[PDB]
């Protein structure tokens, strides 16, 4: 194995691929990046088995086919720590990988790759090329309820529902749910799949910009992406977890549009010396006003008064205020329309440009 | 608070949503049984969200939802097993216990399995406001006496005949061990094709998942059976028994023998065997030993018992196994008398 | 305990001494912490920390005193035992100690006093050797024990001992009497039974200990003739068994005294009973027996898993065995 | 606070420390020569000279006159040695520490070589405390540590200290200090001190110093503290609870008289003053020993019960050997068993009781 | 009590002073800052029982006798959350110090100013002023050689002693010391002014070009520092500060004029496949060049070739690179001549360019 890359070329893959392998996750070899000069290519691959990130780097710069695997860090850092552009002459030289800088030699420890597992490519039941932005539109304005972990099974990844042209995400943790949907127009045989969280992240890391039109292939097993040289495959839990349809304010009646941010601020101020037990702020919300009794058990209250375009019955509805900033902010939205229930149900925080984008939290009183 | 016996748990369970169905009792068979019945009917009752979460001696507490309208992503009532501390909920616990009493315990349908609470806990405010909605299920075990009855009803759990001749022999030998006795009846039922208990059959293969109590030995000793008692101990060895136990239990009977020997040499045998205790069956063995065992010859015996006890317990001398051989004959004095140098 | 008057003169010297730096900054007060040492200690810190101001005061005024009264005196420490233990661990120690290597943190000397140094741990103590020996600036250390015996020697190598016996019996009784009603014989019987320490003497009349003392006393007078001791299981079977075990001993001993002709008893709270012991029992066996009362008292405390009762019982029978002839009658040795 | 003497009495040379010549010499000798171990084991009682021989050695290694039998007083390194700061030298109380943790760290720093010292010398004291692991970890560098690094082990006890450790030290067992060695050194000391010494007290202390010079020295400081100046007998006899009385024999006799009361009533009051039982005990015992000896030879004794020699004699001969052995024995066991009694006062009464029961 | 303040005005004071606040095992009101708007200044005490940052606010805002101590932050948070400029008025009433600035109000709690445990601050003799400019170097260069868990002296401390008109300071870890020399100062008495670990930080903070120049009354007692709207004052730990002249190598003299930076880089790289424990890089500075040979015990090796104008034969000394870089970087000087005594012995490094920052670390093993 032998290649020469530039530090920078390498650098994208130097992150993508390395990133979730640093942890030396799983097996060592797994926690090593596969170095593969195979051909003129130099693919990098960092499998974990939890997601995977491949970065490719085309390499015409000196290379001898072979392969090696090196820890995710050992290598990365050296290359990075190298000055830029650096022609990182990497050589499996036996079992030390001689990483040659320019007058600073380094010798990493390298096993030739000969193992290093790699994931299911499968013909992906639905495949499509994302316009990306939607991906973040959604991604950001729906990952506030996704649990990380969640014994409520697979909330720790998102609920990739394909339904028609719309791709919907749902995350929920059980008290707060978010749906944002947008449309892709990619006629996606509906399904819902829980893709590993770690996945989501890496994805988001390879969400990339430059409207990298993110190719997706959801399977059910595997799901595969293509954003540049960064091919990311995950296994999938398929499944689904609930959606907003039900969460839905029993009163849509009450409305409350107001500027996300005035509101956010209001929340933000509100949440000060507010309830330490549940972030319960009982907002008594006039038809115009919004008045947040946020007490905290330390006998400190915060009160913020501010207009709302409020409608429907002004009522104290509690909330985990904590929830509410989360989305406010993640929600790219100006006015957020609330459509409140009285506090039995959630209130409909929606995006204005809810492309079906419902962001719903249940009451939480103090 | 209403005390219920597990077998009658349906009365309160069913009739109404008891808040804290407090299976305080201790027979695991009874506790187990009182637990699953609430749960079963609870889970059926829309409390499928069922979680178990102990209450440490630790302050503990976690899910203290008891109404907050937080859900509608997963709305329902839930139910919460609390395994109690040793004596029951302590402070913090009690506190957050008293909170729940205060609220719909919504989504926190209380199932408090455990043991008997401590008094102060039971006077502690939490255990005061549960009342009238909760159910205490005494999950405490049969006396020797009620044991056959129970056992006999319990046979029909297995429906097999069992044999009451056998029941007794189970009631004695599994005097007080419902659970294992329940499993006892199970292993053998399987073991045969027929699985029908009856005493002859239960002799041929005996459940090696259910104990042959100290009694066999010690009682054998009562009699004065200074060899019988000895044999049961050969077995109590191969069986691996902790010596502590043997001592403990032996101590139990013998001190009972002293005291009863003080008053017995002038009070009809065995009445006292149950005016105190001394099983029915032992009572005879026991009324004898008072006559056999004259309190004096009896003294040196205690001195050796104590000796061994200490050998163990302070000293962790594991030669208490040999010290006993002395004692058997020191105490019994043989079925007769034959009291000798201590050891 | 409380500050009693008999803690003062100790203090003065010590602070004097301290003030003169003749008085070593170390200090050990034999006296029970039950006979007042704690307050005495703390009275010292009161001063000592506030830098020792005034000739000798407990300090009522002083910022040091008051901040130490608030305790917020950082200088100030109370340095009790550790609570994850109940003994004064090393760690506890490691801390306060090292805070003194940052000098005074709000002035006045520090006083870092152990509540009852009787209560220290070994990693703690070992730890404290060098600090009690070696003087950090402005440190006046103040330790308390039941008795000096509550501490290790190497420590005491460096302890500047300020003895402090129990105050005399009389006063210890008058002092004891003020506060517990029941005859001075019970005060004393108890006081005496306390190795004459008040602080120690006092406790007896609390609870049903001294009533149980009596209680016990009664059953026994029955026990003794009757050769049923077994009756006494309970009277002495208690959390204070050792104590009740103690109640008893001082009488047995009084009976042997009668066995050496000796009017003298340590339980002057009944001499009849005393006589009968000697009376029904040869001293040999009295003597033998006396041994064991304590021994159980020990064992009740020492044997892991030991049936308090089992032990209280065995003993009775065995006594009962002795009263009996033929049954060989010890004398204690080997 | 207020200063001590013990330390202040610690060597600069071998003399400051009384005894252990085997060690002094063993030391003077080691030092001078290339017989410098980077593993020393001073095993003696607390500041008998386990710590003293260490000091001499230290100054001598980091004698800036090399390694020298005596530590060539002044050397910077030598005089700072007994003062704070002194880079070469890093000293340690493994007492406060018990942890292994403490033990690990320690091994790491030996690397850094002074920017001016000449043996990075390490002095561990109170090593016993440290855990097993702490112990075993040291074996590694007792064998071959980096250069300059040393391992002056001083231990009170090398007992909570493995075989291998001893196996791997020069163990200069500092034997104990004769009462007299002590008395003397003290006598010398106290007198240097302005305050009138006090012979009685000197002895009172000499025996009382417990074979350790450090305490000896300690005692003293303390005696002054509570005698608020001046060593005087009485303040020290009393301070020491010591009965310079013949009550030992008084009671022995009153036991022998079968005299119960006198024996007992006396102890009780002694207990109000809490009077030391032991002191009292040792004495009785001794008398008995001698008396019997006086039987053996009322001369071949190396007896110091001369004031009462005649008494001794008198006793010795009139009481058969046997019984003398026996008295001696009774009370020896009782002393043994004295403490066991929950009043202290109680244990001694027993001892005597049993004697008094013997007669 | 009804004292107004200028939000902003107070805004920076609040932070300066809360940074030195609590940090003791006991830190109740140490968390609350006291304020009295004298009407003019205000107090804005943040005590630690070790250092203080009293800020004032210049403000003329009314006040009524409201001596209070309210949670530092809560109060703070509010001020900012309230508009700035905002004339932050408060009612001290029943230990409930409310804050009102517009539609936002809050009810904070208060801890009385009466039990406020404070510290020394006294008129501290001498007055001598160093610009924050160099003072900065001075602080940077030395402050990192703290070492802590001292049962022996102040490593983390640092001493202040004007040796001459200079000032010279020192903090050391015992394994590296840092002595920077600020020519400026006064000859004006030095005093046991051993400031801790913490203080030096805030001070350092009180310099940057900014604040006023830093002025000191070096008192043994306390000192009285003047920077920002604060008044920073320590009681000083009084006890010596270990030696600092001896520690200089034995003949630091080979001049290893390097660039601090390059070196700092190279050094950074070398450590990686250097010993992974102590970070004890071993050096064999090729004359005029450099050379470094690092090995991480755990395989690997790193090598550099750099330049140092170094005459005199290979320095052949290794030291803890972990220490080193720190000083390179606290060394604002980029020609750093090292004065080593080539041989596994201390190397003094100083700025080549001044002598201010002079720094010594010690070799590793022998």
């Amino acid at each position: 194995m032998k290649f020469t890359v530039e530090r920078e070329h390498l650098l994208k893959p130097l992150q993508q691929v390395s990133g979730p392998l640093g942890g030396r996750p799983t097996l060592p070899i797994l926690g090593n990046l596969l170095l593969q000069v195979a051909d003129g290519t130099l693919s990098l691959t960092g499998t974990d088995l939890e997601m995977e990130m491949v970065a490719r780097v085309a390499l015409v710069q000196p290379h001898e086919p072979g392969a090696t695997t090196v820890p995710a860090r050992k290598f990365f850092d050296i290359c990075r720590g190298l000055p830029e552009g650096a022609e990182i002459a990497v050589q499996l030289e036996g079992e030390r990988m001689l990483v040659r800088s320019g007058r600073s030699r380094f010798s990493l420890s390298t096993l030739p790759a000969a193992d290093f597992p790699n994931l299911d490519d499968w013909q992906s039941e639905v495949e499509f090329t994302l316009p990306q932005a939607t991906m973040k539109r959604l991604i950001e304005a729906t990952q506030f309820s996704m649990a990380h972990q969640d014994v409520r099974y697979y909330l720790n990844g998102m609920l990739f529902e394909t339904e028609g042209e719309e791709l919907r995400t749902v995350a929920t943790d059980g008290h707060r749910l978010a749906v944002c949907s947008m449309p892709i127009g990619q006629s996606l045989p509906s399904h819902s799949v829980i893709v590993p969280r770690k996945g989501v992240i890496e994805l988001m890391r390879m969400l990339d910009g430059g409207d990298n039109p993110l190719r997706v292939q959801i399977g059910s097993n595997n799901i595969r992406a293509h954003v540049g040289d960064f091919i990311f495959t995950s296994k999938l839990v398929d499944g689904r977890f609930p959606d907003y349809r039900r969460v839905l304010p029993k009163n849509p009646d009450k409305h409350l549009e107001a500027g996300c941010d005035l509101l956010k601020q209001a929340f933000a101020r509100a949440a000060i010396l507010s309830n330490e037990k549940f972030r319960g702020v009982r907002l008594y919300v006039s038809e115009n006003q919004l008045k947040i009794t946020a007490n905290n058990p330390e006998q400190e209250e915060a009160e913020e008064i501010l207009d709302v375009t409020y409608s429907g019955a002004e009522m104290e509805i509690g909330f985990n205020v904590s929830y509410v900033l989360d989305v406010l902010n993640a929600l790219k939205c100006e006015n957020v329309r609330m459509m409140l229930t009285d506090s039995v149900s959630s209130v409909q925080i929606e995006d204005a440009a809810s492309q079906s984008a419902a962001y719903v939290v249940m009451p939480m009183r103090l | 608070m209403i005390r219920l016996y597990p077998e009658q748990l349906r009365a309160q369970l069913n009739e109404g949503l008891r808040a804290a169905y407090l299976l305080l009792g201790n027979d695991p068979l009874l506790l187990q049984e009182s637990q699953d019945a609430v749960r079963q009917v609870a889970a059926a009752q829309g409390f499928e969200e069922h979680h178990t979460f102990s209450i440490d001696p630790n302050t503990d507490w976690n899910a203290i939802f008891s109404l907050c309208q937080a859900m509608s992503l997963f709305a329902s009532r839930q139910t919460l097993l609390l395994l109690l501390p040793e004596n029951g909920p302590n402070a913090a616990i009690n506190e957050q216990l008293l909170t729940l009493t205060g609220l719909l315990h919504d989504d926190l349908l209380l199932i408090v399995r455990g043991n008997k609470l401590s008094k102060a806990q039971e006077n502690a405010a939490w255990f005061t406001a549960l009342a009238n909605r909760s159910v205490q299920v005494t999950c405490q075990t049969p006396e020797q006496a009620q044991l056959p009855r129970w056992v006999a009803a319990r046979a029909k759990q297995l429906n097999l005949e069992l044999d009451d001749a056998a029941n007794q022999v189970l009631c004695y030998c599994y005097e007080g061990n419902l659970l294992a006795l329940a499993q006892a009846l199970e292993r053998l039922s399987l073991l045969w094709p027929d699985g029908k208990l009856t005493l002859p059959r239960v002799e041929q293969a005996v459940n090696d998942a259910a104990h042959f109590t100290p009694f066999h030995w010690v009682d054998a000793l009562l009699m004065g059976k200074s060899k019988r008692a000895l044999h049961i101990l050969q077995q109590l060895r191969l069986e691996g028994s902790e010596p502590v136990i043997l001592l403990r239990t032996l101590q139990r009977e013998l001190l009972l023998l002293v005291n009863l020997k003080r008053q017995s040499a002038h009070t009809p045998l065995r009445a006292l065997f149950d005016k105190h205790r001394v099983w029915q069956n032992r009572r005879g063995m026991m009324g004898e030993a008072l006559n056999r065992l004259s309190q004096t010859q009896l003294r040196q015996a205690v001195q050796l018992l104590t000796r061994t006890e200490l050998t163990l317990k302070q000293d962790y001398g594991q030669s208490v196994w040999a010290e006993l051989e002395g004692l058997s004959l020191l105490l019994c004095h043989k079925p007769l008398a034959d009291v000798f140098i201590d050891g | 305990m409380r500050w009693y008057p008999w803690l003062r003169p100790d203090f003065e010297k010590l602070v004097a001494s301290y003030q003169a730096g003749r008085g070593h900054h170390a200090l050990l007060i034999q006296a029970l912490p039950g006979m007042g040492d704690d307050a005495l200690i703390y009275a010292l810190s009161r001063y000592l920390l506030c830098q020792q101001p005034q000739g000798h005061k407990s300090c009522g005024h002083c910022r040091g005193c008051q901040l130490m009264q608030a305790g917020t005196h950082p200088d100030y420490y109370t340095l009790a035992p550790e609570k994850g233990k109940n003994t004064l661990g090393v760690d506890a120690v490691r801390e306060v100690t090292e805070k003194l290597n940052e000098h005074a943190r709000l002035g006045g000397a520090k006083v870092v006093w152990v509540t009852d140094a009787a209560l220290l741990t070994d990693a703690a103590a070992n730890a404290l050797l060098k600090t009690l020996e070696e003087p950090p600036a402005e440190t006046w250390f103040f330790l308390a024990t039941r008795e000096p015996e509550r501490l290790l020697a190497t420590l005491r190598s460096r302890c500047r001992l300020h003895y402090l016996a129990p105050p005399p019996e009389q006063y210890a009784v008058t002092w004891l009497s003020r506060e517990v009603t029941m005859s001075q014989d019970a005060l004393l019987a108890a006081l005496r039974l306390s190795a004459g320490s008040p602080g120690a003497a006092l406790a007896l009349f609390q609870g049903d200990n001294w009533q149980a003392r009596e209680t016990l006393c009664q059953a026994l007078a029955y026990s003794v003739p009757s050769g049923d001791w077994y009756s006494l299981l309970a009277a002495l079977n208690h959390e204070q068994a050792p104590a009740r075990l103690h109640w008893l001993a001082t009488l047995l001993m009084d009976a042997l005294k009668r066995h050496h002709g000796a009017a003298q008893v340590t339980n002057v709270d009944v001499p009849g009973l005393v006589a009968e012991l000697a009376n029904h029992l040869s001293p040999s066996r009295l003597q033998a027996i006396l041994g064991d009362v304590c021994h159980i008292r020990e064992q009740l405390m020492s044997v892991t898993g030991i049936n308090r009762e089992l032990l209280i019982t065995d003993l009775l029978l065995r006594i009962e065995h002795y009263l009996q002839p033929g049954v060989v009658l010890p004398v204690p040795h080997l | 606070s207020y200063q001590v003497l013990a330390r202040k009495w610690r060597p600069q040379t071998f003399a400051d420390v009384v005894g252990q010549e085997h060690v002094l010499t063993a030391l003077a000798n080691g030092l001078s020569l290339g017989r410098i171990h980077h593993a020393y084991l001073f095993s003696g009682t607390r500041g008998v000279g386990k710590t003293s021989i260490a000091r001499l050695l230290a100054k001598g290694l980091n004698c800036e006159t090399g390694i020298t039998a005596t530590p060539c007083g002044v050397c910077d390194n030598c005089r700072e040695i007994e003062q704070g700061r002194f880079v070469d030298l890093i000293e340690i109380d493994a007492a406060s520490r018990t942890k292994v943790e403490d033990t690990r760290d320690l091994l790491d720093n030996v690397q850094y070589a002074p920017a001016r010292g000449r043996f990075k010398v390490y002095l561990i004291d109170e090593v016993h405390m440290l855990s097993r692991h702490s112990f075993n970890a040291l074996l590694k560098t007792l064998e071959e540590p980096p250069e300059h690094v040393k391992f002056l082990l001083a231990t009170t006890d090398p007992q909570k200290l493995p075989v291998t450790i001893l196996s791997r030290c020069l163990q200069f067992h500092l034997k104990a200090l004769d009462v007299e060695q002590i008395r003397h050194q003290l006598e010398h000391i106290l007198n240097e001190e302005h305050i009138a010494h006090e012979p009685r007290a000197l002895q009172l202390l000499a025996r009382a110093a417990e074979g350790s010079l450090r305490d000896a020295l300690s005692l003293t400081d303390q005696a002054i503290a509570s005698g608020d100046g001046q060593v005087s007998t009485q303040a020290v006899s009393a301070m020491l609870g010591t009965l310079d009385d013949d009550q030992a024999l008084s009671l022995v006799e009153a036991m022998v008289e079968a005299n119960g009361e006198r024996v007992m009533a006396l102890i009780n009051e002694a207990a109000a003053r809490g009077i030391e039982w032991e002191a009292l005990l040792v004495e009785m015992l001794g008398l008995l020993h001698r008396i019997a000896m006086v039987q053996l030879s009322p001369a071949a004794l190396g007896n110091d019960m001369a004031a009462i020699e005649l008494r001794m004699r008198e006793l010795a001969r009139t009481i058969p050997p046997t019984d003398i052995q026996l008295y001696y024995q009774t009370l020896l066991i009782g002393r043994k068993e004295l403490p066991y009694a929950p009043d202290r006062r109680m244990g001694v009464e027993m001892t005597l009781l049993r004697a008094l029961a013997f007669h």
